[PDB]
């Protein structure tokens, strides 16, 4: 696949799904551009036929988001679950990772 | 479909299978020689399945047509998915009986919190691959455009709705696109994509058909 | 910058903008040479951008110049953000003058319920997505230390102080860190964390620059 995790990842519902990854990026993956509205957001173009594959953030979403203020910042979700994401290395449960990248999205809207 | 229930058979007489050796995409049948679908299940050749129920047993009210024209939305993005529309004219008309119907098009956009019916024989888990012989139903109301764009920040266009659940749970899937969403007798949306499939705060997104009404007539009136 | 307001071009000489190839800091000019910002805001390679007021477009009034030096907090806690502060002493004396200026150190700390302006290019969305191409600008007061520790239990040091609403709707946000919080001519917070943006009960957390004048004066004299 184009990329090797993407939180982001705009999928078609046909069989199979057609999928293309609207993570923010810096660096740049085969064509980099920028994505709708503010050409200042740089996304991989790249479209992947099949699933997507993993997040590359520690939590499915989060409600309880603690980060610092850079941007891309810093968070740690404090939300307690009866498991954590595959993508979180410390499930002490919550999960004590610190990712570094977009704020995660929130599991209940507000 | 993710969280839906066994239609009734035929009960969705204007669903229609969109098949190149296998099922692939829904569509709807909106005229006796035109069919309605997602731009991004483009294929240059389609058969459409009408009057199917079991789309593995010949069950006898099965009628197969093929795609004499194809026609996507002359604006469509493959990235952005906006314009996700595209009209198949069937090689021979549609026999039209109480199995094989048509549905209308929008008389006017649906407003939010309208209850509608969405369909398909996608996959109906969340997680994991679980696709159905027998087509599948689910009852959904339309989100605000509000809600939507806050599921989905800055990939909403004005051409896409959001249909479903923000508590997840129940949600069109892979298989499903390019079926229909119907409230109140009218073709409201046509399932496109989404994050996943009944992700919490993360509806499926549509083709917001009552901004393709226009579209729809003249390509069906120049062909 | 949460429901604040565009300064006025170059209004806030003493403000910059930390580029490492895009915007993600912002930091504060107390020197010719030295800038003050946020020690998680620490990058090997960190490029200050002065006189600026939009960063997208080039305005003539600008001056970029390479950090040659980096020294963040010897006791910076990165799992909590105690004592996030950082000095960059630019590789080139910076050229005083209107647009680009130096705001003074704090001569005593700041009481409650004294009214600030922070400044920075940050997110202006408390839900979605929205960064200014220009420098936003807002007032806000400084919440007392018990009011600080009530809506952040336990994670308040006296490092730390509280600026802005408890009703949320006005606050800092992703992009203003390093950023300043200047009262009365006097700088007295940088931009460090918080609980979301501009959120109800969750006001901006920032770096008390208070207890760092000893610190700031003696890192500049031995560098
Ligand atoms: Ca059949
Ligand atoms: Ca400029």
């Amino acid at each position: 696949r184009p990329w090797k995790c993407c939180d982001e990842a705009v999928c078609t519902r046909s069989i199979p799904p057609i999928c293309t990854c609207m993570d923010e990026v810096f660096e740049c993956c085969k064509s980099c551009g920028p994505s709708m509205g503010d050409p200042s957001r740089r996304i991989c173009q790249d479209q992947y036929v099949g699933d997507p594959g993993p997040i590359c953030r520690p939590w499915e979403c989060c409600d309880k988001a603690i980060c610092t203020r850079s941007n891309p910042p810093t968070c740690r979700c404090v939300d307690e679950v009866k498991k954590c994401a595959p993508t979180c290395k410390t499930c002490l449960r919550v999960c004590i990772d610190s990712y570094f990248g977009p704020v995660p999205p929130r599991c209940t809207p507000r | 479909i993710v969280g839906g229930y066994t239609c009734a058979a035929n009960s969705i007489p204007y669903q229609v299978s969109l098949n190149s050796g296998s099922h692939f995409c829904g569509g709807s049948l909106i005229n006796s020689q035109w069919v309605v679908s997602a731009a991004h299940c483009y294929k240059s050749r389609i058969q459409v399945r009408l009057g199917e129920h079991n789309i593995d047993v010949l069950e006898g009210n099965e009628q197969f047509i093929n795609a004499a024209k194809i026609i996507t939305h002359p604006n469509f993005n493959g990235n952005t998915l906006d314009n996700d529309i595209m009209l198949i004219k069937l090689s021979s008309p549609a026999t039209l009986n109480s199995r094989v119907a048509t549905v209308s098009l929008p008389r006017s956009c649906a407003a939010a919190g309208t209850e509608c019916l969405i369909s398909g024989w996608g996959n109906t888990k969340s997680s994991g691959s679980s696709y159905p012989s027998l087509l599948q139903c689910l009852k959904a109301p339309v989100l605000s455009d509000s809600s939507c764009k806050s599921s989905y920040p800055g990939q909403i266009t004005g051409n896409m709705i959001c249909v479903g659940f923000l508590e997840g749970g129940k949600d069109s899937c892979q298989g499903d696109s390019g079926g229909p969403v119907v409230c109140n007798g009218q073709l409201q949306g046509i399932v496109s994509w989404g994050y996943g499939c009944a992700q919490k705060n993360k509806p499926g997104v549509y083709t917001k058909v009552c901004n393709y009404v226009n579209w729809i007539q003249q390509t069906i009136a120049a062909n």
